[PDB]
């Protein structure tokens, strides 16, 4: 049971986008979907809802005229279209599903979820990050532990993945939350703790995928 | 409108019970609704921690302990997700939701729970100096990381040869990590002729009185 989506990033106001909720290992057509929202911070609201068939909707009053739950169940697909984009739609998108049953006689809590797509909605540009080495300074190696980093820097929409090694390197990782500066763009950082030892044994590599800019990059970090 | 309020923040004692109030609107009965709790822990989204009707009509979701369980105050219209045995592992937003054939799904405000009792820690900081390949584009960041201090409250400093820093300084509030630590993040974003001439940089973390400070130089 999967419910994978794509389809997020930033429009400009006013302008629109498209929402893609591919399921997976479950009879599509015999269930009611949903999309819930969450801006930064702040907590979960509901926005479409579709029946299994298809033919009948439903939309949050913030939503109402604006947006179209869509339903393909040829291809297991749930759409959400979102025209005339405003600032509070800026949020993370989940779709989910709803569980089936035939007074507490339809049951309908929502059994799976998606992983999330943060839409921005924003005048700025897009902009890709400069992504830099963090380089130890030579002490650290000397010692029994040393701190590899990569910086991400100066990215204007949200998200940025980071990996080290491909992910063959995960034990021993800090990605911290990026930093809004006050230029309207962000940064975030990466950091690897290794044992000394392993710096004469492998390379670092830091894999930093921004999908917004089309911007991926593996960087290189020696010491 | 239905309206499900729920506090913003709740904090209960280890090995004691969390008490997680929704209080519904005058519009709706909650003898007479079902309840859908979910759990959301931070960077995942939300899973279906409990539902609720009456003692006889519950059911956990899958992977919660038996420890969870609900309950009803009918004389405040007020539906409860009581969590004995609490553990750090428990610290989450939950989620209070209800279907309504108005406004067909209704969210609570959600509440972040916290679990006391759990052991200070002094952060671990980590300064970096700019990159060579940031000083041949004209520019120096100066990176400090700090991570896995408890509580999540610490100040920032930046110091150029002992000199306070007020320009150029970005730090993050601080974060919840795996472990219910915190991390936060600062940085000093300097040109390449400011940086070099100064003889260090120093980053300087406030916890709770005391201070870790580390250092870089050019
Ligand atoms: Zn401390
Ligand atoms: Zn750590
Ligand atoms: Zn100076």
């Amino acid at each position: 049971v999967q419910l994978v989506e794509s389809g997020g990033g930033l429009a400009k106001p006013g302008g629109s986008l498209r929402l893609s909720c591919a399921a997976s290992g479950f009879t599509f057509s015999d269930y009611y979907m949903d999309w819930v929202r969450q801006a930064p911070g702040k907590g979960l609201e509901w926005v479409s809802r579709i029946s299994n068939g298809g033919g009948s909707t439903w939309y949050a009053d913030s939503v109402k005229g604006r947006f179209t739950i869509s339903r393909e169940n040829a291809k297991n697909t749930l759409y959400l279209q979102m025209n005339s984009l405003r600032a509070e739609d800026t949020a993370v998108y989940y779709c989910a599903r709803e569980r089936y049953c035939s007074c507490y006689a339809g049951t309908k809590y929502f059994d799976y979820w998606g992983q999330g797509v943060l839409v921005t909605v924003s005048s700025a540009s897009t902009k890709g990050p400069s992504v830099f080495p963090l380089a130890p300074s030579s002490r650290s190696t000397s010692e029994s532990t040393a701190a590899l980093g990569c910086l991400v820097k100066d990215y204007f929409p949200e998200p940025v993945t980071v990996s080290w090694n491909s992910g063959s390197l995960t034990s021993g990782v800090h990605t911290f939350p990026a930093v809004l500066q006050s230029s309207g763009l962000y940064s975030l950082s990466s950091v690897v703790t290794v044992p000394s030892s392993s710096l004469g044994t492998q390379t670092y590599v830091c894999n930093v995928n921004h999908k917004p800019s089309n911007t991926k990059v593996d960087k290189r970090v020696e010491i | 409108q239905p309206v499900l309020t729920q506090p913003p923040s709740l904090s209960a004692s280890p090995g004691a019970s969390a008490r997680l109030p929704c209080t519904l609107s005058s519009d709706l009965s909650v003898g007479s609704k079902n309840m859908y709790w979910y759990q959301q822990k931070p960077g995942s989204a939300p899973r279906l921690f409990l539902y609720y009707y009456s003692d006889s009509d519950k059911q956990l979701g899958p992977g919660v302990p038996n420890r969870v369980s609900g309950s009803k105050e009918t004389s405040s219209n007020t539906a409860f997700l009581l969590i004995s045995g609490l553990q750090p592992e428990d610290e989450a937003d939950y989620y209070c939701q209800v279907y309504d054939s108005s406004a067909n799904w209704v969210f609570g405000g959600g509440t972040r729970l916290t679990v006391l009792g759990q052991p200070k820690a002094a952060p671990s900081v980590t300064l970096f100096p700019p990159s060579s390949e940031e000083l041949q584009a004209n520019k120096a960041t100066l990176v400090c990381l700090i991570s896995d201090f408890y509580p999540g409250a610490v100040e920032v400093a930046w110091k150029a040869d002992g000199s306070a820093v007020n320009a150029g300084v970005e730090t993050t509030k601080p974060s919840k990590q795996s472990n219910n630590k915190y991390a936060a993040s600062s940085y000093l974003s300097l040109t390449s002729d400011q940086w070099k001439s100064h003889k260090s940089y120093s980053c300087q973390v406030t916890h709770e009185g005391s201070t870790v400070e580390k250092t870089v130089a050019p």
